[PDB]
RNA sequence: GCGGGAUGGAGCAGUUCGGUAGCUCGUCGGGCUCAUAACCCGAAGGUCGGUGGUUCAAAUCCGCCUCCCGCAA
RNA sequence: CUGGAAGGUUAAGAGGAGUGGUUAGCGCGAAGCUACGAAUCGAAGCCCCAGUAAACGGCGGCCGUAACUAUAACGGU
RNA sequence: UGAUAUUGAAAUUCGUGGCUUUCUAACCCGCACCACUUAUCGUGGUGGGAGACAGUGUCAGGCGGGCAGUUUGA
């Protein structure tokens, strides 16, 4: 028993998001702690951190606070030196500042800093969190290393199948926990759905039937009251005792509603689009011998690249390769070199950023989408609705909002401006199981043209059209057969199985 | 809409109730009112 | 550790099946066209037959089985690319037999497509 | 008088707690055929019965109205 | 009602990290005695899956269509 | 349907504790033979079968119109 909750309401300010929450946490541990975006599993990790007991780690998922301290005096932000040494996580080097670094290569000098901790409890957020296929098949190795207790946020159903001990689920309604790992949490959460709604079908089927001889009682009854005599004891008393017949099946509805309540809540299949403009032309962009440096590092060198109409991009590279900054060069970088980015003079565009630098912070959310050009509020707020903004979340300072939260926040912005092409960066990186399957849906029925830079491998597999690469300092393509031929010596191989015929096979008995 | 408790910031604790609503005050409200212990007005924070 | 097991292709119209016993009918292993992922007209014809038998016998190759002795079973087409595949790789056939099942007259035989 | 209705031409989801107008069949114009049906391609057609109200926002919620339906006048 | 390898949820009992009381000592707190008490373990049942109606029980709407009219063998939903 | 008492023995097994086996001395037989004995009761002896189960006490959970006591406005 290396800790306990005890029941008490979560919140994180002056809002409160939870209560009634409890749960423990034992030792040597590793436990998964997945749940909806917004739903208050960061702030509960700030909780165990600053106002609990036993110290701890806490490695964040954001590090923007903090984005001119120099890195290797924020890695000794606790404090010959071991670091050198530890260049496991092949971490470039320590004299940048930290809001210099690359996207992913700032989560792993945070996860440097928080292994060196020497702490009973590790407070970890995303951690998979931009890290590429290799570097995240390094640190599923790491997790299997150490007998320390973790508590990390995942939400990657890939990492969540090696790692976890046991899955903490948060609700609202408190954390409930699962063991194995998440195929054995998946599992059991699909049995617990069947029952809801065989329950709560079995409970319409039980009312609808209750109503329909109530009102065939009440059909009898306005028919036999026209035609008795108001001065008849005899056929009054019978009036009334068919009154009771109904009366008393009222009774028996009342008591099923009123103790026998459910819904089926959660259960609406809509799906978001976009609009292209129907480009009518050849070419989008293109480079011509273009090359940059950041004042010592040359990240390309005289390369050329080309987008045409109607199609989609997946650039690929590992953690520095320039993936970013690419995109950068496309809206606007001015290169050292002459290279001429050759761009279209009729281009609009729709920029989905690794980091939030296309939000305003210190903006309120309905401030922000209104900052288009020709807006109007009814249909600003209205398509800010079904991005599951629930009309009270209006008044909110972009800079409090969650991490998935203004990842879709700059989707709602997409919707407003009907492009030529989609510029995404990491797109389902910060988004939940669940909205990680509503947003591959619209990238794939979109009719422009995108180009897609992302590290998880069951996104870029089934729609893989052309790609792109960063090796040495220079973009490649698919259309490169110089690493693998197909060996064309066949021709010596398909002649031995041309003989065997349908026929030669009919004769020659074994 | 809900109701508060003010309490005092060095008196110690509650001396008033009131309401609020909480979509219009999120925050925690701030009002000098009469703490009848320090004979003096002070600052209440709403518990 | 084994030594001289026996080879039992199997093939019919659909699917060709090779297992590799020891002496004593013991499944060293088995593989077959459809295990590799082969679909409808091609699960049938005589180049998966010679896949199939190749991965089975490097795969239990690994057990220094070195001589087989085969058993053939089926109409097929694909019998006999199985046993180029296997002598191929490494396993010095001994000497076949077409052990296939026939009646000495028994049950009822389904009726005939039209 | 009480019950259930009205969503492109037909038949129907979506309303139950307001947030990007949907499904099958058919209609129209090309193709295929000696010709027709079947099959392939492309388009049209929506006051969500009428009329007011509520709301940043109405097919959804609230009144009034004319139709269709079933019992019973 | 019958039959289900497992998985989930559940009792008594087992277990005893921790929180209180008192006070030899020096507002802290050793033993002892005391008020409690978590994690884990723990069966039927139930969830869930298949079968059974000479078991209990149940056995539909709207629309268009034929060389009189009307009906509709035929068609849509 | 579980825990626990009556309730023991040796081993294999994986973690001093459990699991499963096997053994028999406890307990059980509306089971054969022999006495009491004129006896289809009972008690005692002897073979067999089963056996630390079952049956029995205490505590616990499910089911429970089979059966009870009642409520079912002005
Ligand atoms: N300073 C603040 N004041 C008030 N509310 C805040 C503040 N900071 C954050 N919040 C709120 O707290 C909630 C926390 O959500 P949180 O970021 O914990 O979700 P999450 O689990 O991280 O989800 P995801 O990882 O997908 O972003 C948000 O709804 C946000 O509105
Ligand atoms: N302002 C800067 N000054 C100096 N160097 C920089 C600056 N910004 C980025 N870099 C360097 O450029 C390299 C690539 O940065 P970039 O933003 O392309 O990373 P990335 O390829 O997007 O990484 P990821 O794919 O993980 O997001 C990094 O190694 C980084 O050190
Ligand atoms: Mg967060
Ligand atoms: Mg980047």
């Amino acid at each position: 028993m290396l800790f306990l909750f005890e029941e008490k309401p979560l919140e994180i300010e002056n809002k409160q998001l939870i209560k009634r929450l409890s749960f423990h946490i034992e030792d040597h541990e590793h436990l998964a702690l997945i749940g909806v975006n917004g739903i208050g599993k960061s702030t509960l990790l700030h909780h165990i951190h600053k106002n609990e007991l036993i110290d701890t780690a806490m490695m964040e998922q954001d590090l923007s606070k903090h984005d001119d301290i120099d890195v290797m005096d924020y890695v000794m932000s606790a404090y010959i030196i071991i670091e050198g040494n530890k260049l496991g996580l092949s971490s470039t080097h320590f004299e940048q500042k930290i809001g210099t670094l690359s996207g992913g290569e700032q989560t792993k000098v945070s996860f440097l800093k928080v292994i060196l901790s020497d702490a009973p409890l590790l407070l970890i957020d995303q951690p998979t969190n931009h890290m590429d296929k290799e570097m995240k098949v390094w640190l599923i190795k790491a997790f299997k290393s150490e007998q320390r207790a973790i508590l990390f946020v995942s939400h990657d159903r890939e990492f969540l199948n090696e790692t976890p001990d046991a899955i903490l689920e948060l609700t609202k309604d408190g954390a409930t926990r699962y063991s194995g790992h998440y195929d054995d949490y998946k599992n059991q959460k699909d049995i617990e759905i069947e029952t809801e709604k065989l329950k709560y079908e079995k409970e319409q089927k039980e009312q609808k039937a209750i109503e329909e001889s109530i009102k065939k009682y009440k059909e009898w009854y306005q028919r036999a009251a026209q035609k008795a005599s108001v001065r008849s004891p005899y056929a009054q008393k019978q009036l009334s005792k068919l009154a009771k017949r109904f009366k008393s099946k009222e009774h028996q509805l009342n008591r099923k509603l009123e103790e026998s309540k459910s819904d089926n809540p959660l259960e609406e299949n809509k799906s978001f689009s976009i609009e292209n403009n129907e480009f009518k032309s050849h070419y989008l962009v293109r480079f011509e011998n273009v090359s940059f440096s950041y004042k010592s590092r040359e990240i390309f060198k005289d390369t050329y690249f080309e987008i045409k109409r109607n199609q989609t991009v997946i650039i690929e590279g590992k953690n520095g390769s320039g993936k970013s900054t690419l995109i950068q060069l496309i809206l606007g970088n001015l290169l050292p070199m002459s290279g001429a980015v050759k761009k279209h003079p009729d281009l609009d565009i729709g920029y989905f950023s690794q980091d939030f630098q296309n939000l305003n912070p210190n903006n309120s959310v309905l401030e922000e989408v209104m900052d288009i050009e020709n807006m109007m509020i009814t249909d600003a707020r209205t398509i800010l609705a079904s991005f599951y903004f629930d009309k009270s979340r209006m008044n909110d300072k972009v800079r409090q909002l969650s991490m998935g939260e203004k990842c879709r926040l700059q989707f709602v912005k997409l919707y407003f401006s009907n492009p030529h092409i989609l510029i995404l960066d990491q797109p389902t990186n910060y988004f939940d199981i669940s909205m990680q399957e509503k947003i591959i849906q619209l990238i794939q029925s979109f009719n422009g043209a995108v180009i897609i830079v992302s590290h998880d491998e069951i996104f870029k597999d089934e729609i893989r059209d052309q790609v792109w690469k960063i090796e040495n300092c220079k973009l490649i393509h698919e259309n490169v057969s110089i690493n693998t031929p197909i060996d064309a010596e066949s021709m010596k191989d398909e002649l031995k199985i041309l003989e065997q015929y349908t026929d030669e096979r009919n004769k020659e008995t074994d | 809409r809900v109701n508060v408790t003010l309490a005092c910031t060095e008196c110690g604790d509650r001396n008033y109730i009131t309401t609020k609503n909480k979509r219009n005050n999120p925050e925690r409200i701030e009002m000098k009112k009469y703490c009848p212990r320090l004979n003096k007005y002070t600052l209440h924070r709403e518990t | 550790n084994i030594e001289n097991g026996v080879a039992h292709i199997r093939s019919t119209f659909n699917n060709t099946i090779v297992t590799i016993t020891d002496e004593f009918g013991n499944a060293l292993s088995w593989s077959s066209a459809g295990a590799l992922g082969f679909k409808g007209s091609k699960k049938s014809t005589p180049f998966a037959a010679q896949m199939a038998s190749e991965t089975a016998s490097k795969s239990a190759m690994e057990h220094g089985l070195k001589t087989v002795e085969v058993t053939v079973k089926g109409p097929g087409p694909g019998r006999e690319s199985a046993i180029r595949a296997l002598q191929s790789a490494g396993l010095e056939v001994t000497a076949i037999r077409d052990v296939t099942p026939v009646p000495h007259n028994g049950c009822r035989p389904p009726k005939r497509r039209r």
